[PDB]
């Protein structure tokens, strides 16, 4: 299958494709994004092997294991660290220990990356994570071997704040989720917004509510109260920090309740969410903006995708992604390029470690701590972007504020601004189609002597 | 002293131990902690005393010996991961296999008496849950460890932070304080406490005027936002150092007296109680755990330290190299520690679960193949185990249940002391006629908002009519 290719140097891969008995990941609903990213990693490895300039004569293999969002993030790691006989020795020094994989392209959610890195830190095995944006992953003493090809929530919050300042909104509502992601994102946004003269009218927590399930009446009353507080408030810009799964029920009340006239700002969880934009009924709720990664077109990847031990197989992924092929094709490559550049950074680090140039390499034995040492210093041009790591293990890939325009014949998420993490400044802002009567920029102020705690209000 | 040599003894079923025995990279080398920690050694000795006195018992685990493997885990998780990986290795072998699930493993320890730290408990419990190894922890209190989705085999003999935060919310609701400010330490403990208290207050009709995080040693901004609201009651769910920093700043700033609701971290710590000038910063009310203590533990430590010096005993008889070069003075400071009962109760809970699993009886116990660690989990939930004559039970969430005592700082000659002014057992009961307040006279401070008649609050609950 596609979850394994023999090679000289193996490369672990963890992709989110979905007490006595343990429910396997294959029984959960198939997530298309994970399969797309897995195919991106495989295409990157195949293109590296195709090319005779980078790692010449060296085969780059991989071992891709289906990981879950939370459920299974242990065995995959134990399997990567073990030898070919599925046996991992216990010893104080691992400087001369050779694992099955030399690096892993780690999972996509923050908790899974933390769990994998807490066990990969004992071996200093490199781990480049895509699509994980926790500010806590920037701690290089807690996670010595953890790297990243995406900006953290630092730059996402910065992009949100600059978008607020450009259009002169100093009166915003923050809606977070009950999980640690929403709480951390809301706290970071609040602490940043408190020093740029933008006040938060209030903050509320949405209940944890996975879709396709029967929800209780207490959650319904909580949603009623939250939407009533939104409607009563004079702030007309709402920032939502919640997973892409838990917002279906909440937007239905905003609509059932018929609350109109707000600018919604979306975190990267649900900004480019294709199934959530599939709803096609939120159009009357105002304008939808979202922070995500800039599209980087990978030449030959769309055609490659269209042409195509345990927790290592899925069957409904192809039939699920067939129906999403055209919208994924039009939306471009956002996290795909993150996986691509992670694989290419690992390959360039391996090339530098082996010390070969346009000829057969030395084929020496490689310890993962050596590759981790060499991979911090990679600096190469990939698809007209400079790929190098910050002293905190981050790649400054441009972000993008994207606007939800309902049109299947065009890009479903039209780019309207570009964020540059290196200068922390948002520029190249384009026309935005506003929900107002005459396409005038919506106003979010509490005040045309101070009143209340907020400085913005008088 | 041949003390570290006694961190291991063989038995029919060997227990595991993760204690903070010591305190504090380019190569993958496990760091070594040379500094000595007295609490870790005291808790290890508490576990040792529990195991030995269980072995002495006839009606509990009859005809079988109980061992242990006490392992030094510093506050770092990278040093604690190695003992766990050794715990899950096959007995007599130095390798851990990569099987597809727990049923194929044969761990060398029946259970693990987990780490004291809550973050370390999170890491090791996430690791152990794959193998379904029962791990009961002492002193790990943060609530998210109670999720059976991600911790199917994590137990604890200390109450979670949810119990004390529910008690605090009940105290606020009973006293009429529905307009309060909630603060928490910037670490994970304070953030989780704040997140739990938000939901508790929203359910109980309390609205939070301000919800800030106090940094560990900014604070001026946090105290300014607290003062901006007309809040008379502040809930400070912070650690000892963050609370001490906030209180030092507010003492230096001559901040007005307030009712402080105290977490168990700083309610009793003498670092903040003895801070000069604290008598002018309002009443401190907190909920302190109502638990038993090991009456014969200090005697056990002193006799064991005395007996460890005999060359004959050691000759008849490393994990903690710094544990050998110590004296009784280095450990007698923390002899009367509450967590010793938690360690002792965790060991007794594992012993009772094992005794139930083997279906042993008083006269003897049936002979069968050794049980895997996952066989304990069925008998660890819904389990009643008696510790020191007082019954204890494990919840469906692996949480133990104990009452709480509402305490206040009464000042007499610059010497604050705790007094009983309430009791929480799932429902709060207080005696407010014996609570001495900080106000001009003995009137309860008023911290109220109107829910019905301008919206106000962090969650937009109250109105300024
Ligand atoms: C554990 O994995 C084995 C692999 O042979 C499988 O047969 C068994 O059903 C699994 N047990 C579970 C999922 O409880
Ligand atoms: C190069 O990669 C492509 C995928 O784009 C693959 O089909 C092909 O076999 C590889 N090799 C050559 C020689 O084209
Ligand atoms: C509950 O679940 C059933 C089965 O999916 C569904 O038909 C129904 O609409 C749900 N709600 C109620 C209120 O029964
Ligand atoms: C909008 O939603 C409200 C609240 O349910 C409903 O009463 C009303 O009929 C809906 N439609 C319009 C046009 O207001
Ligand atoms: C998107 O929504 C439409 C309209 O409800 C629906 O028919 C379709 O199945 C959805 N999904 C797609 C196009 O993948
Ligand atoms: C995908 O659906 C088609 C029908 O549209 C069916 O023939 C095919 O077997 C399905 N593939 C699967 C379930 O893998
Ligand atoms: C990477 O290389 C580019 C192009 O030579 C250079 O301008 C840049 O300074 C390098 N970056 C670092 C971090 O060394
Ligand atoms: C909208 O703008 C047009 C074009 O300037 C103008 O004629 C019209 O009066 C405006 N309408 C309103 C309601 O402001
Ligand atoms: C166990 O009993 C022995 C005598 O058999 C006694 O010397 C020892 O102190 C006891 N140990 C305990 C209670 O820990
Ligand atoms: C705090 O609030 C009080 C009451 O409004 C006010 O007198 C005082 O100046 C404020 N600031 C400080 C630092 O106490
Ligand atoms: C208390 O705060 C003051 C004012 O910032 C500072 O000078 C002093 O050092 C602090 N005290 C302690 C013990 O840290
Ligand atoms: C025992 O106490 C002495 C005296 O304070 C101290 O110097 C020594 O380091 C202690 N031993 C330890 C901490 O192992
Ligand atoms: C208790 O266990 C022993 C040893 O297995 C067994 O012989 C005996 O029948 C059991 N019951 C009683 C009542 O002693
Ligand atoms: C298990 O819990 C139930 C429900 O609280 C209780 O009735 C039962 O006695 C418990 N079983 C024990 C303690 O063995
Ligand atoms: C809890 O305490 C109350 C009095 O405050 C008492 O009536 C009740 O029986 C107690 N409940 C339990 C379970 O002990």
């Amino acid at each position: 299958s596609d979850f394994y290719l023999p090679g000289d140097y193996l490369l672990g891969g963890l992709f989110s494709l979905h007490f006595l008995q343990v429910p396997m990941c294959k029984e959960y609903e198939v997530k298309v994004i994970g399969y797309n990213l897995m195919q991106a990693m495989r295409f990157a490895v195949e293109e590296i092997n195709n090319d005779s300039s980078l790692l010449p004569g060296v085969l780059l293999g991989y071992e891709i294991v289906d990981v879950c969002y939370i459920s299974n993030n242990v065995q995959p790691v134990l399997y990567f660290l073990a030898h070919e006989d599925n046996l991992l020795p216990i010893q104080e020094d691992y400087s001369n220990y050779i694992s099955r994989v030399v690096a892993v392209i780690g999972p996509d959610n923050s908790e899974s990356v933390m769990t994998v890195a807490n066990f990969l830190s004992l071996f200093l095995l490199p781990q480049i994570t895509y699509s994980a944006i926790s500010d806590e992953l920037r701690d290089k003493v807690r996670f010595p071997a953890l790297l990243r090809t995406t900006p953290s929530a630092d730059h996402h919050i910065e992009a949100m704040v600059q978008l607020m300042l450009h259009f002169r909104w100093n009166w915003i509502i923050v809606l977070v989720s009950s999980d640690t992601y929403g709480r951390d994102n809301g706290q970071l946004l609040g602490e940043r917004v408190a020093r740029r003269d933008i006040c938060i009218a209030f903050q509320e927590t949405l209940p944890t509510l996975q879709p396709n399930q029967n929800m209780t009446s207490e959650e319904r009353q909580r949603l009623v109260t939250i939407v009533d507080k939104l409607q009563q408030s004079t702030a007309r810009v709402v920032v939502v920090f919640s997973p892409d799964l838990t917002l279906y029920h909440f937007f239905n009340e905003v609509l059932r309740q018929n609350f109109t006239g707000a600018v919604w700002i979306a975190s990267e969880s649900w900004a480019i969410d294709p199934v959530l934009h599939n709803l096609t009924e939120l159009r009357h709720l105002g304008t939808f903006l979202g922070i995500t990664i800039q599209s980087v077109p990978i030449p030959g990847f769309s055609e490659f995708r269209e042409w195509g031990t345990c927790n290592q197989e899925c069957d409904n992924c192809l039939n699920a992604t067939l129906s999403f092929n055209t919208i994924l094709r039009l939306s471009g490559e956002r996290v795909v390029y993150s996986v691509y550049s992670a694989v290419y950074a690992v390959a360039h680090a391996l090339h530098s470690l082996l010390g070969c140039d346009k000829s057969t390499c030395t084929k020496r034995v490689v310890y993962p701590w050596q590759l981790l040492e060499e991979i911090w210093k990679v600096n190469f041009t990939l698809l007209d972007h400079q790929i190098f790591f910050d002293p905190q293990g981050d790649v400054a890939l441009h972000l993008e504020i994207v606007q939800w325009q309902w049109d299947r014949s065009q890009n479903p998420f039209q780019s309207v601004a570009s964020y540059y993490p290196l200068q922390r400044q948002l520029k190249n802002i384009q026309d935005i189609s506003w929900h107002t009567i005459n396409n005038t920029i919506p106003m979010s102020m509490c005040s045309k002597k101070p009143v209340g705690i907020h400085v913005c209000c008088f | 002293l041949c003390l570290s040599q006694q961190l291991r003894m063989k038995g029919d079923y060997v227990l595991g131990g993760l204690f903070p025995l010591g305190e504090a990279r380019t190569r993958p080398s496990s760091p070594v902690c040379t500094r000595f920690s007295s609490n870790g050694l005291l808790w290890a000795l508490a576990m040792k005393m529990a195991v030995e006195e269980i072995n002495n018992k006839s009606d509990l685990l009859p005809g079988l010996r109980l061992g242990y493997d006490l392992f030094d885990t510093c506050s770092e998780p990278v040093v604690a991961m190695k003992p766990s990986l050794m715990f899950l290795a096959k007995a007599g072998s130095r390798d851990i296999a990569a099987y597809c699930n727990y049923t194929q493993y044969q761990p060398r320890v029946l259970a693990v008496i987990g780490p004291h730290s809550s973050e370390l408990a999170m890491v090791t419990g996430k690791f152990f849950s794959f193998f379904l190894m029962p791990q009961v922890s002492y002193g790990a209190s943060m609530e998210l460890l109670s999720a059976r989705e991600t911790f199917p085999s994590f137990f604890r003999t200390v109450p979670s932070d949810r119990v004390q935060l529910t008690a605090a919310a009940e105290l606020l609701q009973e006293f009429g304080w529905n307009w309060v400010a909630a603060l928490g330490s910037d670490d994970e403990y304070g953030r989780q406490g704040l997140s739990i208290f938000s939901a508790l207050a929203a359910a109980r009709g309390i609205c939070i005027a301000h919800e800030g995080l106090v940094p560990l040693p900014k604070v001026q901004d946090v105290l300014h936002q607290v003062n901006q609201s007309s809040v008379q009651v502040v809930l400070l769910f912070a650690s000892v150092h963050a609370a001490h920093a906030l209180f030092n700043y507010s003492i230096s700033s001559r901040l007005s007296p307030k009712v402080w609701v105290a977490s168990e971290a700083w309610l009793t710590s003498d670092l903040v109680m003895g801070l000069p000038g604290m008598a002018q910063m309002g009443t401190v009310l907190g909920f302190l755990q109502r638990g038993a203590q090991l009456h014969e533990f200090p005697q056990y430590v002193k006799t064991h330290l005395a007996l460890a010096t005999d060359p004959a005993f050691c000759s008849a008889l490393q994990r903690c190299p710094q544990c050998d070069c110590i004296t009784l003075q280095n450990v007698s400071a923390g002899l009367n520690h509450h967590q010793t009962f938690s360690v002792y109760a965790a060991v007794y809970s594992v012993a009772q679960a094992l005794h139930n699993t083997l279906q042993c009886n008083a006269s003897g116990c049936p002979a069968q193949d050794p049980v895997k660690p996952w066989q304990l989990l069925e008998n660890m939930y819904n389990l009643t185990f008696h510790v020191g004559g007082l019954p204890l039970r494990f919840d469906s969430s692996g949480n133990v249940d104990m009452e709480y005592d509402l305490k206040l700082w009464v000042w007499q000659g610059s010497v604050p002391r705790l007094h009983d002014v309430g009791r929480f057992n799932g429902s709060l009961r207080t005696e407010r006629l014996k609570i001495r307040w900080h106000t001009s006279d003995n009137q309860k401070p008023v911290s109220r908002c109107s829910r019905q008649c301008r919206v106000k609050g962090f969650h937009s609950c109250c109105y300024d009519c």
